[PDB]
RNA sequence: AAGUUGACCGAACUUGAUUAUUUAGAGGAAGUAAAAGUCGUAACAAGGUUUCCGUAGGUGAACCUGCGGAAGGAUCAUUA
RNA sequence: UUUGAUGGUAGUAUCUAGGACUACCAUGGUUGCAACGGGUAACGGGGAAUCAGGGUUCGAUUCCGGAGAGGGAGCCUGAGAAACGGCUACCACAUCUAAGGAAGGCAGCAGGCGCGUAAAUUACCCACUCCCAGCUCGGGGAGGUAGUGACGAAAAAUAACAAUACAGGACUCAUAUCCGAGGCCCUGUAAUUGGAAUGAGUACACUUUAAAUCCUUUAACAAGGACCAAUUGGAGGGCAAGUCUGGUGCCAGCAGCCGCGGUAAUUCCAGCUCCAAUAGCGUAUAUUAAAGUUGUUGCGGUUAAAACGUUCGUAGUUGAACUUGUGCUUCAUACGUAUGUAAGCGUAUUACCGGCCGGUACUAUUACUUUGAACAAAUUAGAGUGCUUAAAGCAGGCUUCAAAUGCCUGAAUAUUCUGUGCAUGGGAUAAUGAAAUAAGACCUCUGUUCUGCUUUCAUUGGUUUUCAGAUCAAGAGGUAAUGAUUAAUAGAAGCAGUUUGGGGGCAUUAGUAUUACGACGCGAGAGGUGAAAUUCUUGGACCGUCGUAAGACUAACUUAAGCGAAAGCAUUUGCCAAAGAUGUUUUCAUUAAUCAAGAACGAAAGUUAGAGGUUCGAAGGCGAUCAGAUACCGCCCUAGUUCUAACCAUAAACGAUGCCAGCUAGCAAUUGGGUGUAGCUACUUUUAUGGCUCUCUCAGUCGCUUCCGGGAAACCAAAGCUUUUUGGGCUCCGGGGGAAGUAUGGUUGCAAAGCUGAAACUUAAAGGAAUUGACGGAAGGGCACCA
């Protein structure tokens, strides 16, 4: 539908797809500079930080469980975010103000499931690799 | 059809396949020379000479009785117009819409019909300045125009 | 207005054979389009057509068999060299058994089997199978 | 050789303007989540005043009313 | 563009051109084909990642090029540097100092701090490849070489062969969804046990190398699982895999999404098992494919997101047909047939000599296309080849176990460096070009006019003619078929044209009505409503009647009619200008198509400034109803409706459907025009006309019926011809839902507001057409003493 089918319309065609790529939500997400201004991660996969408080997120209904998140301030630009910790245990293994390594959750930035707003996930705490201390292959130091 | 109107109706002349008929003509074929210009001296545009000779002579089509057309025969005599005919009548219309509008304003649908006829004087001017029967520096200015056509 | 005579006389063929008429009237027969049907005539698809000669532009009353399936035109007439002549037979024609893409090469109007042996390139003029 | 006179390249700081970002703010006002609060029932059934639109005014709130439009209507309509 | 911007001119300056710099003149130069400005998480290119193609993303990174050494500037020597492993200063950081002063730049190789999600040894030698010096020999953290190294690629430990033990189906056969014997062409579980192999290690020596290490080569050692002991994820679906057992009880938690979990959990946590890939695999971010969800190939826009309200209109994009096409004669050539190479007629497809053949004079153009030229390698494509194979590598192989300058051949060809530019063939397609009262061609070759200069006037000078290499114009009156394609079921314009239409403007004019008043009769009611009340009767109302006056609105006729670009348009009559259509052996000759920007019009409401001011009537004020009622209903009313002169620019401005063009079907009506109906038919007499009748015909518009149609359907002669990802051209718009047509900037406006127009955050659905139930101020047709 539409498009000019003449011989010398290469000017209009490359103008149009440049004009109309700015309606696509996936193109324009990566072409606006907000992987540093809006992303509290520094345009990257992981980040490190220092925690503040261990809190209970009320899950979105139909499901109903307090979700045991952690609100952390990452040291890269001082922004204060909230991360989720998996695999029950996981908060008697934290002992607040230990240095944590934080990653994403999986849906390419935005939130995922029953937990509203929480987009990041704790990977290591005090260097000892939280998924491995959950199965007690590593122990968090008492120092 | 109709660049400035919706109505797509088709109607024209249907010229036949045979060319040199009349096979019954009273005089010379080229004695329409001295009746193209003898009625060209009465100020008749060649549309009116193409139909005044359909009924007295009565010639069918001039470009088969002679070699070439009616407008070319007149400037072979030397009666070509100062402005060609499809601009002479297209401007005399746009003159008359302005003279109707210098007394009957509140009329936004005679005004619209002026923008139509002025947007196509500018299309026959933009062509006649290419094929070089109008010179350049020839525009439609509507303050001199009424002394051209009258 | 008619920016192609070749489109306004090949859809006019193709619309009149899906209804299965035996004669199509096309208008107004550019000599481009006569030598397009002459490619289609000598491969069986078209009967011996007749050119009515009125001295305005011409008319043709083209006989046909019923072997045609889709006989359209490509526009705009893309210049095709010989090395990219098979990118236009692959994605267009149904199989490489049969069908043709007609070219206006530098020598004449010919299909894509005679041009690849005579080693000529040109513009795409249309297609039929 | 020092030193010098005049030109020319010109760092640099001081001031003004010009951009291009980022940030503190009394108050104000919109949005989202949060169903489980209050008040009424706006809409969908002729949702009990058919609805919607543009535009103005009015009203605790959904809304109301005028003027014009549309059917996405509750009439494809039978009335020489 | 003052303060060089664009050019001229003379200069200076430099190695040299040049506004590079100066002085004087000139006013240029770039621009919607995107200049200028901004951003860049930008060093450019070779190349890299990923796909069937078309492609998207990346390239700090070993190769070429640019660039720079904390920040800027300056500069010396030098053929070469605006050099920083050179200097000078300023700025910022640091250093030593006996306080006077002196020196410093690791974005060289190592190493330390720091920042960080994010990156190794303060090792060894110039044997290699080359570079430099006075130069066989010196130097070179260039370079090679070990140590770290799960970035990434390649080849592959974690068993194998049998025995009985217990065991399966199957093979023969008693027998046949029962059953024995040879249990067996079977495989498992066996700390039964007993055997065969072995590299993993290990260790002499060796080869290795600059000296080494490792691998390869290796004399001695080295397997019985209890060990030389493979783990990472998952077992609801998507997705190959326990409806296993205990635990917990919408808890703990799990889950990419859908979904699980509420004292039986196939989804949690564990046990017992199982399934995938395997020295691997899981997670996070990015990116490609998936994606026909960015659509050139290849989407969508009636209703799902989406045709600008309307039409003009420049840039742009697209543009009707037409020109030497072939025929014969042939022969060369697949089998009387087939020319597919060519030759002979359409008056001359370029003039000479050479022995059909070469030098040779002469080439309307561009795009396209053929084959070329031309140019880095690595990569890539990939030829060849037993590094044992492999990814690689550019070697190697042979006679041959040899003696043996003793041989043999390597070390391809291409995409790429896609395009530009050049050479050559072609001349289909597509533009431009030419000859108009001829500054047309050859000719009238006339000498009327030429231009010029090297050969000879012994040498050298004067008188001056010819060939004049060439170049202007010919004695012009004569010899050239002496030159203008069609006229588009394209457009435009005309017409002695006949009309036609609620088209627009201005006057004029009519119709009843609704008021409001004036008379007169009447007598107590009247408005209204679900019921009311407000309200009108100082009775003279209501009603009846004649009236006068004013402002509105143009009924009925009124249609599935018409006109108009759209919004819109209805009393006659006059005048004004314009329009479609039909007719036309009229005229011109491609003038056309569509369209950013820009223009003109744009219902209602709202706004200004006057004139009006009946009806109606937001707002306001009362009366009811109602739990409430700022509403619906009822009364007087205000802004407004009205007219003028401006503004505004939006409507469900809808057919939720852009415009020009071609095609594709029935059936019936009507608007307009044309043409044959002595078809009728009004009467001057029939005729001329008018009315209709059927019969045609244009442009249609309606209507209905179904396609060889299409679509998710509803449905539509277009919304079809969107074949088998298709192609007539042009333009606009959409990319899940919200936040939001918000914020903000700009622009328009007197204001109201209009045209532009995001993101944060949030979300697993929102939506379309249809189906069954629900069976309600939904109509229809029926039933019952639980009516």
């Amino acid at each position: 539908m539409g498009k000019p089918r003449g011989l010398r319309t290469a000017r209009k065609h490359v103008n149009h797809r440049r004009d109309q790529r700015w309606a696509d939500k996936d193109y324009k997400k990566a072409h606006l500079g907000t992987r540093w201004k809006a992303n509290p991660f520094g345009g990257a996969s992981h980040a490190k930080g220092i925690v503040l408080e261990k809190v209970g997120v009320e899950a979105k209904q139909p499901n109903s469980a307090i979700r045991k998140c952690v609100r952390v301030q990452l040291i890269k630009n001082g922004k204060k975010i909230t991360a989720f910790v998996p695999r029950d245990g996981s908060l008697n293994y934290i002992e607040e103000n230990d240095e944590v390594l934080v990653a994403g959750f999986g849906r390419k930035g935005h939130a995922v499931g029953d937990i509203p707003g929480v987009r990041f996930k704790v990977v290591k705490v005090a260097n000892v690799s939280l998924l491995a201390l959950y199965k007690e292959k590593k122990e968090r130091p008492r120092s | 059809g109709r660049m400035h109107a919706p109505g797509k109706g088709i109607s024209q002349s249907a010229l036949p396949y045979r060319r040199t008929v009349p096979s019954w003509l009273k005089l010379n074929a080229d004695d329409v020379k001295e009746q193209i210009k003898k009625l060209g001296k009465k100020g008749l545009t060649p549309s009116k000479i193409g139909i005044i000779l359909r009924d007295s002579h009565g010639v069918a089509q001039v470009r088969f009785v002679n070699g070439n057309k009616i407008l070319r025969i007149m400037k072979s005599v030397g009666l070509k117009p100062d402005i060609p005919e499809d601009l002479y009548h297209m401007i005399k219309k746009a003159v008359a819409i302005r003279k109707h509008l210098e007394r009957n304003r509140k009329d936004k649908d005679g005004k619209f019909r002026l923008i139509l006829v002025e947007s196509r004087i500018h299309r026959l001017a933009r062509y006649y300045k290419t094929k070089s029967v109008l010179p350049p520096n020839w525009k439609y200015e509507s303050s001199t125009a009424s002394a051209l056509v009258a | 207005v008619r920016m192609n005579v070749l489109a306004d006389a090949l859809k006019c063929i193709n619309n009149a054979e899906k209804r299965g008429k035996r004669q199509v009237l096309l208008r107004p027969c550019s000599k481009v389009i006569i030598k397009f049907l002459t490619v289609m005539m000598k491969h069986g698809y078209i009967g011996e057509f007749e050119i009515v000669d009125d001295h305005r532009s011409g008319k043709i009353v083209v006989n046909l068999t019923g072997r045609l399936n889709k006989c359209g035109v490509i526009s705009p007439r893309f210049d095709v060299p010989i090395n990219d002549i098979e990118k236009w037979t692959n994605n267009l024609l149904p199989s490489r058994q049969f069908g043709y893409v007609v070219l206006t090469t530098s020598g004449g109007i010919m299909d894509h089997e005679e041009a690849r042996r005579k080693h000529l390139g040109g513009k795409i003029l249309g297609f039929f199978f």
